[PDB]
Formats: C-alpha cells, sequence, structure tokens
C-alpha cells in the first residue's frame, strides 16, 4: 500500500514488526506521521536500534530523532530539541535508509537529511513498512552484508 | 533465510543455559522453503538450536527461587535440528531488561512498567508459532530440595510437576503420578518420592516441612 508517495510493502500482522508500525494519517494533526527505525552504528576497533513513532511527516530528519536516541549517538561519538536538533546538524554523522527495486535488502542510499523533509526524503521510494535508518561516522562501522552505492 | 519479513517474535539477549549455556536470541519465524514456523536460537546469524514444526510438548514461564527481577522460559520437545540436543529449552530473561527491549522496538510505551506486558505478547507470537506457553504463578507453587546430592527446585504446576534446572530435567505429566509417599527425617524436613505408572521412583529429599501443607492439598 502507499501512502504520501511511499511504496509501503506490508507484512503479514502476526510479524513482529507489523506490530511495531504505527505510522498512520494523524487526524488533528492533519498530517501523516512515521515510525522510523533508528539503528545506530558505533565506530568498531554493539548496534543501538530504537523506534520512534509519530514523527511528522513535515520534519527535517534529525527533528524527530528522539532523546534517548540522541543521547545514544552523544555516547557513540561526542538538550532541547533546539539544541539536539542543532548538534546533529554539525556532526559528519552519514545516514543512510535502504533500497528497494516481499524482500529485505542489504543495498543502502546515503541520504541528505539536511536538504529535505522526512516526507520528501521518502517520496519515490519503498519502504518495508516503514524506514529503516542507519547512522554511521565511516562506512566501515555499517553492519556487514550491508553495501552502499553512490 | 531470517529477517524482518518472515520473523514472527524476535528477543535479543537471552541468557540460555539450557540445552547450552550462552547469550542468545531467541526467534520465531516461517521458513522461506515451506511457509512453517521455528524456533531457532541465534548467535548473531549461527542457529545453534532450531526446533521445527506437534513438536513443542509443554512450554511455561517459571519463575526464579530468590530472584524476581529473571524469570525462566522452559520449553521441551520431541526433536531438533540434527537432534543436535534433546534436553528441555530453559532461558532466563531479565525483566527490566525485557521491558525495555520491547520499548526500543517500539512495542510498549516509555510509561509501561508492568512485565506481564510483555509476556503476553511472547504468549501470542508463540501461539502463531504453532505453540502454547502456559504461566501458572500468575494454582501452583515451588520449593528447594535435592536429588540425590544435587539441591533443584521443584516446580509443581496445575497439570506437570517440574524439578530444574541440573542437568537431567525432569518433567512429570500429573496424570502420570502414581503416588507421592512421605517421610519425615526431622521435625524440620522430609522427603518425598514420587511414584510413576510404570513403577519408577524418584526420591526428593530434604524438604522443608512448611512445604507439606502445600504438597497434600496437591494430591
Amino acid at each position: 500500500i502507499i501512502r504520501r508517495g511511499v511504496n509501503c510493502l506490508m507484512l503479514p500482522k502476526g510479524m513482529q514488526r507489523s506490530s511495531q508500525n504505527r505510522s498512520k494519517w494523524d487526524k488533528t494533526m492533519d498530517l501523516f506521521v512515521w515510525s522510523v527505525e533508528w539503528i545506530l552504528c558505533p565506530m568498531q576497533e554493539e548496534l543501538f536500534k530504537h523506534v520512534s513513532h509519530r514523527i511528522k511527516e513535515t520534519d527535517f530528519l534529525v527533528q524527530g530523532m528522539g532523546k534517548n536516541v540522541f543521547q545514544k549517538c552523544c555516547e557513540f561519538y561526542r538538550e532541547t530539541k533546539e539544541e539536539r536538533t542543532q548538534i546533529l546538524q554539525k556532526s559528519g554523522l552519514k545516514f543512510y535508509t535502504k533500497t528497494f527495486p516481499i524482500m529485505d535488502s542489504k543495498k543502502l542510499v546515503e541520504l541528505a537529511i539536511h536538504e529535505k523533509c522526512i516526507g520528501e526524503l521518502l517520496k519515490n521510494t519503498t519502504v518495508i513498512e516503514f524506514p529503516t535508518i542507519f547512522v554511521a561516522m565511516t562506512e566501515a562501522d555499517l553492519p556487514e552484508g550491508y553495501e552502499v552505492l553512490h | 533465510e531470517i529477517s524482518e519479513t518472515n520473523t514472527i517474535f524476535k528477543l535479543e539477549g537471552v541468557s540460555v543455559l539450557s540445552p547450552l549455556r550462552k547469550k542468545l536470541d531467541l526467534v520465531f519465524y516461517l521458513s522461506n522453503v515451506d511457509g512453517s514456523p521455528v524456533i531457532t536460537l541465534l548467535k548473531g546469524n549461527d542457529r545453534e538450536l532450531s526446533i521445527y514444526q506437534k513438536n513443542i510438548k509443554m512450554a511455561s514461564f517459571l519463575p526464579v527461587p530468590e530472584k524476581p527481577n529473571l524469570i525462566y522460559l522452559f520449553m521441551t520437545y520431541t526433536s531438533c535440528e540434527d537432534n543436535k540436543f534433546s534436553e528441555p529449552v530453559v532461558m532466563t530473561l531479565n525483566k527490566e531488561n525485557t521491558l525495555n527491549q520491547f520499548k526500543k522496538l517500539g512495542l510498549l510505551d516509555s510509561n509501561v512498567t508492568d512485565f506481564e506486558k510483555c509476556v503476553e505478547y511472547i504468549r501470542k507470537q508463540a501461539i502463531l508459532t504453532g505453540f502454547k506457553i502456559s504461566n501458572p504463578f500468575v494454582n501452583s507453587f515451588h520449593l528447594q530440595c535435592h536429588r540425590g546430592t544435587k539441591e533443584g527446585t521443584l516446580y509443581f504446576l496445575p497439570d506437570h510437576i517440574i524439578f530444574g534446572f541440573k542437568k537431567p530435567i525432569l518433567l512429570f505429566d500429573a496424570s502420570d503420578i502414581e503416588s507421592i509417599t512421605y517421610s519425615s527425617i526431622t521435625r524440620l524436613t522430609f522427603n518425598a518420592s514420587l511414584v510413576t505408572k510404570d513403577g519408577e521412583k524418584y526420591e526428593f529429599s530434604m524438604i522443608d516441612q512448611t512445604e507439606y501443607a502445600k504438597i497434600d492439598d496437591y494430591v
């Protein structure tokens, strides 16, 4: 099913992921909101995953992170949304979602988080239920099996 | 083979003590070969043990003597992959961790603090994997005792008795219990002996006397 441009693959409901999707159209706010799966890749020589809910389609990507998730970036690397949002922008963290031609993928595309809102970053893509979004200082750190396309 | 698209349930970080000692991940998923459900334990993407479906005979959440941040999931089975093991699956979930993990999966909100919410969820995914996990300490009871020289926990459930968890782990279906005969050693402590319909005797010694009442009542 296709919400707000985004092409969304829907798993059978029994599936854990299906129950971890809360992406919906939100009446009062008058827009679409988005669960994303954050996967933080720290600096190797162990992952931290977190799923945020009700992120506003009209928000830059850093804007809809989440305290805990920031905190956790702040420990893998180096406090109101205002600042948090501001400290990740001058940060050097690259952000990769994954890319598709039902089937999982290990092909990633880096995305230009500061030059677009989530809704635009997602418009003509595919997600499995809802975006997964990898975070790392370098590619080396992304999980093994995962390969980025430039 | 297994990923987010055929994974029924996935909990990282369980402390498997039988049929092996190791920190593992617990996973229910439907095989992409034939749509069939499977229980596996993973090390990253190793599979130390997989059970396919029938196969699981009995499974249950059990408390950990004297340790409430902790909980056993106990599962018995007719067979597994390569017959690598035979002994029952005992593992130990941490409560607090379980909650925070359910939270980091977005399965439960920041505020929720009742573990039985996790438990509800595990029991349900399990039914989706062709099997029941009972939860009889939410009328059951357990006590300490010894077999020969080894201490263990004797748990008394509605339809089973389990003696755990040093190898060999015993399970007795209640309907297989011909008799339990009692025997004093002190005013403070006694021995109980189970007798199976096929004549095997199992001498559960050194039970505290305060437990006597609960055992008679059970029969």
